[PDB]
Parts: structure tokens; C-alpha cells; sequence
């Protein structure tokens, strides 16, 4: 399944790994179109008008959303990818309204890099400072370093973590 | 200014000022806007300004302290729901804090 | 394009720590606690006691934290002060944000606020205390090497060969040298 | 500790530059004028137009700033608000700071203001122009070598042996990165 | 409403799009009931209208001020008056000179 | 008598003597006072065991109090620290060395070392030198902890023809006028 | 060149051949970084600059000022600023309506 | 021992009477104004729309007085222009003084200036409007009476029992033969 | 109770009469020595070397300011004298310090009327031009005509007048 | 409509007179020399000393006059100042006009100045010490009678019998009045 | 021939009387055509159209002064009137130049005796403090008093006025 | 401190305590090297400093100016040269001694 690991640790080419965080900054938000079967990415070709997914032959796709921000625990800082309706959840605002208000965006003149950082640092600033555990692969990219792409994300368990750290108080010796 | 320290209402000292208790309401009064709060070792009448608990809901109240003739009551300045919430673990850190702050204070020298 | 993590500390390690300020342009600004520990950005739980002031043009806007051991200032200038908006009188929040000194009183830079659960705060409480033990034992079997010889290569690679981080003989040699 | 030196600069070039913003901590804030020249600190010389607006409780002071290309806010928060009252209407200052960017609008967030004599401002336009033209010449030199050629690492022994700083290079290639 | 730098121009060179200039000159006739001087720089003469503060004869001043255009006729209200008796003209001039014919060309060179 | 020479920031190094240097102050380290003889006027030292003040060129002397001054000055392609001695740091600040030493006492007296009291009054009421022109004089050491410092022996205020002369001629250079 | 005094005028009825102008009105909006504030009396909003001074939002002041007419529009250029919080508004029209309505009058009796 | 009382004008009027010097040495100077009103000291209430302008050598001090009917200088010579000290730009004053010529243009000669309450302006309306028509309604029934029959013993005895002051008919002469 | 009359019907010997003008002139400020009982003119005896107030036995004598001023109303020009601390209350300057400057110009060598006028006359001239309403009887002096002798001043109503100005102009018949 | 004529004075009873001014409309101000006389005109004869100062915008014009008894200021305020360019410094000139006060100084308000030669200032002389011998003897006539009664009916008569002039009485007694 | 008087000794219809003075004030300087041979005024008939003197017939008149000036001795003031040469003398000015400078001051929009009075007070205001011996006879008008209309004028003889002051001293009795 | 009054004197008799002089004269000699010329009083000969005017034999004159006496001699520095070639002198001296009589007896009586 996945494995519990420490920022301190993380090295490239890992994968199943959980972390537990706080985010610490919010980088990007953005939609774009994918195969309603396989929920990949479909190319527009020019010679033939019309989004091919060369695994299902030819589909009407559907958008769908990814999100760009950073994780910390205290011993590190990981910059985090979510994907899709996970997206959605944790944003609570549902994906045609980011394309709507990126669209508008863009309308004043701003490309799609400069609409989606707006639309981070503008509306979606709310979000950091709150807790989440991620489940993801560590891959490396040569511009950005280490980015941890999330599978899923879902809420912190209290009690568990409240036992781990009781756990670890036991091997430092207190009790 | 004075940071907020709990305790229980049994154990009120009078050099402390600023309370913090975690309860069980048993009654309230709207006209003078009193109501009781139990944190198993006692009853204490607090002074909500404008809020209202409900009976059912635990409530964890941050307040001064107004020691006059007319009797102990808390001038409530938060009030605020705990009823999903466990404690045990509250008094284990607060008595695992208390053992072990004096002589980790006292630690290290410069 | 590295970011310092930020660490979690008490109010009161904050209030009596010492700032310590850089004349560099590429250094920024940090806190060294009473028991030597560098600090760069702090991330605090606790709950609001005082309503948000906020001025009229919305240039600035600050508010007041308290959890048990003192009582900070939360600071947003210019754009940051839509973060004092999001709060309200009487609730838990988890406040991370910088470290910065004005007319002898320490205060934070907010970086971002967020509401919570009180579960919350007492994994934060229990994260603060086992991270003040684990330091605490690490400046003291430092301190025997930093009184034996000073920073010299053996002790470097002795200190390294014990266990023990390297930055903090210059942590406690820089303390050493702000108290006299 | 480097400290980076301030350029003379109009204020025209701060009002149409491009602002970076760093994301790390051991880099600060710049921008880059249309002309392909980094700036972390600016220095302008101009006339006071308005009285000083300082807040009730001295939180903050600015002050508008006027030299014949541009008018710009200078401002100052916390306790350098005390340079906003060392200046009063109609004055010829000199003001060295860093640049900001808040609202699409940059602005210049004072560290010293001081009155000068008029033929300190007659030398700030004679060096200001000297220090555009020499730039632009080596900007202009320099454009071809990236365009033909690229990032090699013989691009960059060519960029050596023809009298171009190296660091241009990587400004020129950032300028097209932002303008694309 | 973005505010307009001051645009450094001769007495006998103001155009009809003006809203605000900076002038250099010397005083030649001061009017105190009215409130009122004359400001001479070689080419031409202007009948500067203070608001509170009126400057002596004989010595150099520089005006900034804004410029009212009725069927009245043309008069600078002046905002900002500073003493330039010690300056040196001149160079400013000579600047003024190279800045003019230097600058306009300069922007055209290089592209994005 | 040795003549000094102009010499840019950028090309200055350790060892130099007899440098001339024209910028902007930018940054205010220290203002401090201390005694010192009063004929030779050098550091004299004051001792425990004597009670006495020993110039070790003329006996025993009353001591006069004199300031340092420690700043820093940029000039569009460096930075460098500059130290002023005696006559000269209260002719650049106007505050004669009583008046240092009588406000590092009250400093001091809030419980502050030697070092915060200097930096805190230098911060707090010399703030003002910030953004003048000067040109300094003097000699380029370099300092194991501190980098290169250019102690001065003399300053003084610019001089507006000099300087665009200087400039019209660099101009020329170029090939524009 | 006597000065011309303050004509007392209400926003709606601002004539064309009016010069200076002298308005009572209670701020409804001021605008820091361009230095202006909307002047609202009932019948109109006048757009009212100011060269160093702001009024605070929602106080009653009166503003004498002059007019700049330009194709950019008809703002008030304010000069005097003097706060009015307090004074009685109903009696101050009173006394303008019956001045306005006797004074015209009252210069035509007696001759020579 | 006797002393005139000052009458409430509007600026108009004063900048349009007559005025008449005395040559003798028992007797003041005057002003005698459209409607054939005697007035030897005056009093106003206005805007003071400048600035102060004080001599070098403090011998001299003035400043204008605007009411909204016309624009007037007040002035003060040797001590008086201590006067001129206690009022500044934007100030709604109550001034009290004589009534002099220079340069074919009225001018006060200050003897009090005073600030005031907006409600004291509104007095000052309401009391001037009032005095003006009473004055008004007397000299339009003396008119007819000095033109119909003249100065003889019994027209004193007319005016006398018709409720008109006897020195009305004198003014009214005397003014008659002022602008004749 | 008091009756509101014009200056020009002031007839001499009249009591409770209440007059509104305007300071027109300063005459003299001074000070004495009263009881600390009745706050009464007392004498000191040279050859007693005591203060004899002959209702109060010996008393320690306590200073008395008074102010000597006029008052004009467009009809007519009135003296007027007011005692105590309301000539303390309009000037703003506690009788000490009235006491002490008096006392300087006297050591000068200044007679006491002349210091007492050129006190009067360099320092307290910014009341001129100020509106009141004061209220007292009136006396007939033989070398100075007629006095009014205060007991309290107060600030004008405004609102009042402008009610009185408009019930004389209902009467005249315009409104 | 009565001109009181002018009196003939040294300058040291001028300066060491006493100035009384008046307080009712119908009076003017006047001097009382040391040997009781009453001054309202001073006619003086001499020569000037310095330079006339004349303000540039010609509001006010003053010089000295000397005559070898004291220094004297004479004035010109407003229109007057035209008087102010008829001397030029080192002639003989005649001076009539008022007496004023500043600042505890006596000075002549100006009235009219004339060039003169040098055998009438000798006039001048014998005039004037004629003029104080007469006023004197008077004066030592009217001590005892003063001294006598009082002003009572039967001084006034007995007075009147002998040839005094009433007016005496009265200015030492006001004499008396301000001596103590 | 003419008599000395002392001025406080003057009295309504004396005759012969000459006074030594200075000016004091100047009133009005104006100018009249009268006949060119006996020196008389002479009216422009309106029902010939002509300057009659109706003593001698039909002539041709010439322009007058007329001066009316102030004369003091210290003993009291008179008014004084010089006409035709006399005023020439004194002033220095040919009437002609007078005449053109009324008519432009009448021009601008003033009176005669506005235009008199204002060439007095502007232009002839240097000749005062001046030294005077007048000669004339006195007059009485109803609204004017005592006028010493003046025949004829010159300079004040110095030792006649010094040898009658030094037998007055005489009279007193000092040497 | 107000200034000094002027005193008249001869040369034979000019006195230690005077500061200012006024002298009645005849002169003898005008050296313009030196700008200097010789007043003769009757009594004595005094050396008189002429700043710029200067006048002529046969023209009796009256210097009134400041007196300089260091160790080099007596010279009067004078301010003020005026013509009097035309002058009762001796009717000057009658008076002054005449002055000088009564003038101390009549400051003297009539006390107070
Ligand atoms: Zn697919
Ligand atoms: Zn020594
Ligand atoms: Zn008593
Ligand atoms: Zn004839």
C-alpha cells in the first residue's frame, strides 16, 4: 500500500509515500482537457480539428483540474501536485468556475501562466496554514527539483498521530 | 498583558486572575445572563455577555475572575463548544508539563 | 531557491529570544531562542482575544494571539492584510508567518492563518514540548564540547563522530559572544 | 554579507520596468528595465510635491517624489515613517531605498532621504546619462551573441573575450523568458 | 487620474496641450496687493500668479506650476517656487541639450 | 608631500594607500567616544591597579574624550566601510563628544552593553547623514572578520564642476559629445 | 486684477461664467492616492482636488475653490477646506432664500 | 469722553461709500455709504484667504478678509501688527476696526480680530440684513422730507415729530452735496 | 430673574440687566488680597502687620483678580467690570500668575496703575473681538460715567439670538 | 473745524515728556513736557544726520533728526513717505508735525518737512528759549496758587485776577495724578 | 501802509494787517480767466457768446491763479488766499501748466474742487514748513471764518525780526 | 542706547569728554593727496578728514563729524561739511553763552 516517510528523507525515485503537513504556499491553479475514459490528456490536432486519445480512439473530453502548492513539516519543504476531483474537494469550488474566472482572467491581457498565479494569490490564499496528509510519488524535475505528486489526500487522524508521537516519546524514554 | 491558564473551580487560586474552564452546563439564567458550569469537581455561576450554551453541549470558557461580596462569578470573555473532545489526554499533558517545566527552565546556563 | 522550514515554538520563546538582524542582501533576518535554537519563520496555534483592527484603507492590519504563555502580535502590510479579514474573536487559529522587531517587542509577520480544531492544539502543545526536549539534550551534550576545546577541526570532527549537528557550536559560539 | 551597490536611475525606467519576485530566502526582490539591466536599490533625485501623509499613530509616512520623466510614492512602514518627516513640500531631495511593486504600481520603500544642493541635481542627470548610454551599448553587443549563438559554455568564453560580463548573458536570457 | 510630472519647458515654447511646466527665470516686477510677478528668462515674459509667498527681485527662481487657459488669456499659477540664485545655468542648459537630442533615440535601440 | 588619487570602488584592494573616494553614505554602523591624550591625541590607556591614564609618549596626561565614527558609502559600483577619527566624525555630525558620551551613558544605564547602547544611538538620533554626498580620503585595510575598511584621515563636501567635468570628459571617451 | 469673492452657488446650478466658487456639501468618498473626495449636497456630486489636505469621510465641510473648465471635464480645485460639522444648515438656507429675495430690491429704493 | 459704536457692514459698501476726511482735530474720520449711513468704525466677519505678510523688521502686518460680497485688507502699522500674528490661512474671524483710504481703495485699520463658531457667521447675516432695512426704511421717509421743503427751523420740528433722528437730514445734506 | 436691554436705554441706577456685545477694548487686569471666607476686599494694617476682615476676624488673605473692560453692541459703548475667577475663567490665567507679573513690571519702577494697564494692554489683547452676554447692575461713577458691574458672564446661544433677530424682523414685517 | 496751532520745543522735552493718550473719538493725543505744558504739534528746526531708509514697496519712510539736545525719529506712514524723499542726509531742514509712542520711545509723526538756512535756525533758537522763559515764570506764578487751595472756585477767580490762564491748574493737577 | 498783529489778536474786519508764519496745509490751487488789463473776473455771456468785464467793455481774458493755504505762528492758525503773480512767484510754476493739469485731472472723471484739491495734496505738497511774511486784509465768511486775503507776500527779513525779538527780550527783562 | 547728541566747540578749547564736534571755520589749506585740509576757527588750526566733498578757498565752512585722537595727533573725522560763508557769528556766540547762563538755573527750578 503506502509507506509512512519523513521530508528529511525523501530521496528521488520513491514511491507510495505519506507525508503530513501544513501548507505553506500556494503556487498554481489551472484546467485543462482530458479523455472522459482514461481521464488523459487528448491532443488537439490541427489536421483533423478534433481531440484525439490515441488509447480510446476519438473522445469528447472533459475539463478537469490541477493544483500546485508547497508542504512543510518542520524538518523540510516539498512542493505538491493534486490532481482532478481532489482538487476540487479540497478547494470546494467546483472546476467550470476556475475556468470561467481563468478565462476572464486572461481576457485583460495576462497569459495563462500569469492568470493561473493571480488566481492562486488572489482567491485561493485562504487554504494555507491547514492541515492535510498526502499519498504520492517523488519525481524529479531538472528546473524545479523535487515534486511530490499526490494520488489522494485525505484528513489528518488525530488519534493516530497523538499514538505515534506517544510511540516516539517511548523511544526517547519519558515514560 | 496575562496569558489564559486552565484549571479546575475547585482549585481557583486568588493570586490568579485569568481563568480557563472546560464544563458541563447544567442550568442558565437569561435575565442576568448566568449559567452553571461543572467540570466534575465543582459548580461555578459564569457570566455569558451575549452567548448562550445549550444543555447537552460541554463548553470551554476563557474569563476574568470578579471576587466582590456579591459572590465568585467569572466576567466571561470567550465561550466555546468542546463537546467532541477527549481530555484525559488534557490532564496527562498538563500534569506531564507541570513535572517537567521547573527543572527544564533551570536547565543550561547563558 | 531553498526554503528554511519553518518551526514550531511556544510565545514565550519568542518573547525573551534574541533578534538577530542581517546586513547582507542575502541573508535574511532570524531569532536565536535563550537555549540556543535558530529560528527563521514561527508557527504558532492558539486562540484570538481581540477584535481585528484594520485600518480604513486597508494599508495594515494586525491582531492579538494568545494561548497560555503570552500575548503576540499577528502584523499584514500593504497586501498581506487580507489575512486579518479572515478572522474573528474568540477562535482557534494556527498563525505561520515571519519573525520581525519592533520598539522592544518581538511580533510576526503573518505568512498565513487558518482556522482549527482543538484536537489540533494539543498535537501542537505535544509537538512543542518534543521538540524543546530534543534540542535541550543536544545543547547539553554540546556544551561539553564547545567548553572543552572551542571551534577547531578535532572538535568539528569529534562533535560530528558524537552525533551532534555542526551549526550549533556557531549558534552557541554567536550567543556566547551577544551576551558579553 | 554582500551588500549590493544602488544605480542612478530615472524614474520613467522604475515605472516600466518588469518586478521579479524571489520565492527562496537567500535571494531578494528586483526588477528589470526594458533596457535589460538588473536593479536591486535605486537612487533618484527630484522635488517634494505634497506635504508628508503620516498615519495618526505614526504606523507609516510617504510621500510623492518628482523629477521630470515620472512621480512616484516613496513609503515607509513601522519606524522608518521617521524619514517622512525629515522632508517637507518643495524640497530637492535625494532618496536611496529599495523597490516594491503594490497594486500594478511600483513604489519605493525609503532606507535614506537627504536635501541636496541644485548642482547635485544637475550632476544626478549628467551621470544618470552617461550610466544609460554605457548599458545600453553593452546590451546592444551582447543581444546578438545570445540570439546567434544560445547558452553554451563557448558562448560564454565568446561573451569573455569580447568585454561582456557574464552575468548579462543569464539577465538577457530572463528578459526573454518574461517577455515571451 | 495619474498625476503628470512636470514637463521642463521655455517661456516662448508652451504648447496648447499643457497642464503643468517648470520654468526657469528671473524676476524682474513684484506686485504685492495683487500677489503677482514677472518672470523674465531671455525669450520671453510671464505673469506668474503666486497663492501665499512672493520671491524678491533680482534673484533666479524655478516654478512649478500648473497653467490656467481662459479667454482671460494665459497665466501660471505657481505651486512650487525654489531658489536657484547659485545655480549653474549653463550646464543645465548643455544637459538639457544632449538629453534632448540623445534620449529619443536610445529607446528605438534593442527589441524585447 | 604624497598626492592622493581617485580610484573607483570596484577596483580598490587590500594594501592600498593614499585613496580618494566619491558616494553616497548608505548605511550608519557605529558612533562611539573614548579618551585619549590630550597632546598627541592617541589611544591612552586607563589602569585598575594606578588609577591613573599612561600615555606611553608622555607620562601621565588627562584624558580627553574623542569619537568614531563607522559608516558605509556606495557609489554605483561598490560598497565599502569607512571610520572617521576625532575632529572630523563631530564636524560630519555636528554633536560635539560630551554629548556621545553622556547619551551612551544613559544608554548603558537601561542595561545595554557597549555595543547595543552604540548601535541603538547611532540608529535612533544619526540617522539623518543617510543619503548625503561626500568624498573621503584615506587608507584601504583589510580586516580579518570584517572585510576591507577604508580608515579616513580627512574628508570633505563634493565640488559640482569638478565632478561634471569629470563626467563630460568620460562622455567623451565614449564618443557621443 | 481685484480678486473675485466666493460666489455661494449650489452644485446643480455651477453657471459657466463662474470663476471661484464657495460650496457646502458632506464628504461621501476620498481617494488618497490621487488626493480627491466627492462632495455630495442633494442635488449633485462635484469632484473636489485638493493639493495637501483630506477631509474624513462623512463629515460636513465648506470648500472654497476654483473652476478648471477643460474637454477633461469641470472638477473644483479646492483652496479652502473649513469644517461645518456643526452648524445649523436649515437656518443658513433660510438666510439665503430671504437675502436672495430682498436684497436686489432693496438697492433700487432711494435715488441720488 | 465718548466713544462711537461700531456698525455691522458688508464689504460691499464699504468699498463703495464716500469717504470723508476731517481737517479739524476734534473730529474722526468717516464714511458715508450709498444710503446715506454715517459709519465711523466697522466690524465684519470673513474668511482670511492668504497668509499673513509680516515686514522683516515687524513694522508693519496685514492680511484679506473675504465675506462673499467682496475682498478686503486689513491692516495694522507700528504695534498693531501683532494683530496680524493671531490669524492664518482658511480662519473664519470677526474683525473690529476703522475705516481708512489709500490709494483710492478702502482699507480696515485693525484694532481686534477674533475667531468665531460658524453659528457666529449666521448671526452676523441675519444681524446685518436686519440693520441694513431698518436704516433704509428711515432715510427713504427723510428724503422727502429734506427735498420738499429743505433745512429750516420747522423741518427739524417735522422730522422731529414724524420719528426720524435729527442728524439724518444733516447726513443726508451732506451727502447730496458730496456727490453733487 | 434678569431682563435683556439694549446698551443705548441704560439708564443709571437700573439693577438686573443683562447686556450681549463685544470686547472693544481691555482697560486694566489686577490683583488684591480678599478673605478666604466671604471673598471680600480686607486691609492689611502696617502697624497690626495682619489682614482685618470685619466679619472674619484675622484671616490669611487670598488673591482676587479684576478685569476692567468694554463692551459695544452697534447702539452704544458700555464699561463693564467683572471679579474673581471669572475673570480667571475668560482670561485662562490663574491669579498668580497675574500677581507675579504685575509684581515684575512694578519692580521696573512702574507706578501700579501703569503696570496694571501695560499688563492689560501687551498681553491679554486677544479677547478683543470676542461676543458675550454678561449680566450685573449698573452704577453711575462721577469720573468715569456709567459702570456695569458684572456677577457672571456666559456664552452667546446662538440659536436664540437668530430667533430674536427673526421675531424683529416679523415685526418690521418682511418675513 | 479748529486747528490748534503748533508748539516750538527742544527735543529733550519731547523725549523726556510724558505721553497721554486719548481714549474718546473727539480727542486727540497730546504730551505733557516736564515744566507743565500741554504739546499737540512739535515745530522743530535741525539738521539731519544719517541716510533716509525708505521701504522699496514705499509704505513707510523714516530718518533722524539732530539738533545737538537729543536724536529724534520722524515718520511717514502709507502717503506720507513722499516727505521722506524731499531730505537728503547733511542739511538744515524744519519739521512740523505729530508726537507718537513705540516701544517706549518718543518719535514725531511727520507732517511737513522744509529746507531751511542757518540764521533762522538761530530764530529758531531765540524763540524757543523766549517761548520756555515765559511758559517757566508762569509756571513758578501758578506753583503757590496751586499749592494753595486746589482747583476751587476762588482759585480759579484769584487766578483769573492775576492774569493765569486757567488751563494751568488742570495740567499739573493731571500732572500730580500720574507723577505718583 | 500795514501794521503788525499778532494772530491771536485778529479779529473780523481789521484791514492792513501783515503776519509772519509758515505753512501748515495746503487747501486748493486752481486757476479763472479774468480781464487782461484791470485784473477782474469776466463772465462768458450767453447771450453774446463773449467774456465781458463789465467795466470796460468787451476783452479778451487771460488765466489766474488762485491759492488757499494754511499760515501758523504758534499763537493760532488762519487761512490765506494769494492770487495771480504771487502764486506764480511762490511755486514756480506758469498757470498754463496748472491749467492743463486740472483739465486732466477733470477728465478722468472729477469736480473742480476735486481736481484742486487733488493737485494740491499731490504735486504742491513740497512747500510746507516753508517761511512766510503775509500781508493783506482780513475777511470773514459764513462757513469759512477768517480769511487773510493776501495783496502781497516775500521772504521773512531775518535782523528786523531779530532786533524786534531782542528788544522784547528787552521788555522781559533778562539783560 | 541711543545715539550721542552733537556739541559745538573751538579748537582752542575742545575738551577731553567731547565725543561729537560741530566747528565754524575758515580755511587755509586742502592737501587731495591725502584727503585732508586745514580748518581755522580763529582760535586754532584743526586737521579735518574729507571723505569724498571737498571745498574752496575763500569758502568758510561748518564740519560737524567724529574726533580721532590716537598717538600720531588730533584729527576730526568728519561726516558732515556744510557753507555758511554768509553768518551772524557773533550773534551765535551771544546765544550760546546766554545758553549756557540760564539753561542750568532753569533745569534746576520748578520741582516737579
Ligand atoms: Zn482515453
Ligand atoms: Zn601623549
Ligand atoms: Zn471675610
Ligand atoms: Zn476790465
Amino acid at each position: 500500500t503506502y509507506t509512512r516517510k519523513k521530508i528529511k528523507d525523501i530521496e528521488a525515485g520513491d514511491r507510495f509515500v505519506e507525508v503530513r503537513g501544513t501548507i505553506a504556499k500556494v503556487y498554481r491553479v489551472l484546467t485543462y482537457d482530458a479523455c472522459p475514459e482514461c481521464k488523459k490528456k487528448v491532443d488537439y490536432d490541427e489536421g483533423l480539428g478534433v481531440w484525439i486519445c490515441p488509447e480510446h480512439g476519438e473522445v469528447q473530453p472533459i475539463k478537469m483540474t490541477i493544483l500546485d502548492f508547497g508542504l512543510d513539516d518542520g524538518t523540510g519543504y516539498i512542493r505538491v501536485t493534486l490532481f482532478g476531483d481532489d482538487a476540487e474537494e479540497l478547494l470546494g469550488v467546483s472546476p467550470e468556475e476556475i475556468a470561467e474566472k481563468i478565462k476572464e482572467l486572461e481576457e485583460s491581457g495576462l497569459t495563462t501562466k500569469e492568470a493561473a498565479r493571480k488566481l492562486a494569490e488572489d482567491e485561493f490564499y485562504n487554504i494555507i496554514g491547514r492541515e492535510i496528509v498526502v499519498r504520492g510519488n517523488v519525481i524529479e524535475d531538472r528546473f524545479l527539483g523535487l515534486i511530490l505528486r499526490a494520488s489522494s489526500w485525505e484528513d489528518v487522524d488525530y488519534r493516530r498521530e497523538i499514538e505515534r508521537i506517544k510511540e516516539e516519546l517511548e523511544k526517547l524514554g519519558v515514560m | 498583558r496575562k496569558p489564559a491558564v486552565e484549571r479546575k473551580i475547585s482549585e481557583i487560586r486568588e493570586e490568579d486572575t485569568r481563568v480557563s474552564l472546560i464544563g458541563r452546563v447544567i442550568k442558565v439564567d437569561k435575565m442576568d445572563y448566568m449559567f452553571w458550569l461543572d467540570d466534575g469537581t465543582g459548580v461555578a455561576i459564569i457570566e455569558s455577555e451575549s452567548d448562550l450554551p445549550k444543555v447537552g453541549q460541554v463548553v470551554r470558557v476563557i474569563g476574568r475572575i470578579i471576587r466582590n461580596e456579591e459572590g465568585i462569578h467569572i466576567y466571561a470573555e470567550v465561550i466555546q463548544d468542546f463537546s467532541d473532545a477527549d481530555l484525559e489526554a488534557l490532564e496527562e499533558i498538563r500534569e506531564l508539563e507541570r513535572k517537567l517545566l521547573p527543572r527544564l527552565e533551570g536547565e543550561i546556563v547563558w | 531557491k531553498k526554503r528554511m522550514p519553518a518551526t514550531r515554538l511556544y510565545i514565550k520563546d519568542i518573547l525573551e529570544g534574541y533578534f538577530v538582524k542581517s546586513e547582507g542582501d542575502f541573508e535574511p533576518n532570524y531569532l536565536i531562542t535563550k537555549y540556543a535554537r535558530k529560528v527563521y519563520r514561527a508557527k504558532i496555534v492558539g486562540t484570538v482575544v481581540r477584535e481585528p483592527l484594520i485600518a480604513e484603507d486597508e494599508t495594515y492590519g494586525k491582531f492579538q494571539v494568545d494561548d497560555g504563555t503570552g500575548v503576540i502580535w499577528v502584523l499584514g502590510f500593504r497586501d498581506d492584510t487580507k489575512f486579518a479579514k479572515l478572522v474573528r474573536k474568540g477562535d482557534l487559529v494556527q498563525v505561520i508567518g515571519k519573525i520581525a522587531e519592533w520598539r522592544d517587542d518581538k511580533q510576526i509577520l503573518v505568512e498565513g492563518v487558518s482556522k482549527v480544531h482543538p484536537n489540533m492544539w494539543i498535537l501542537h502543545r505535544y509537538e512543542t514540548l518534543k521538540e524543546k526536549i530534543e534540542h535541550i539534550k543536544k545543547a547539553k551534550i554540546a556544551l561539553e564540547i564547545y567548553n572543552q576545546y572551542g571551534i577547531t577541526a578535532k572538535s568539528k570532527v569529534i562533535a560530528k563522530n558524537k552525533g551532534i549537528e555542526e551549526e550549533l557550536l556557531e549558534v552557541i559560539d554567536e550567543l556566547y559572544g551577544i551576551m558579553m
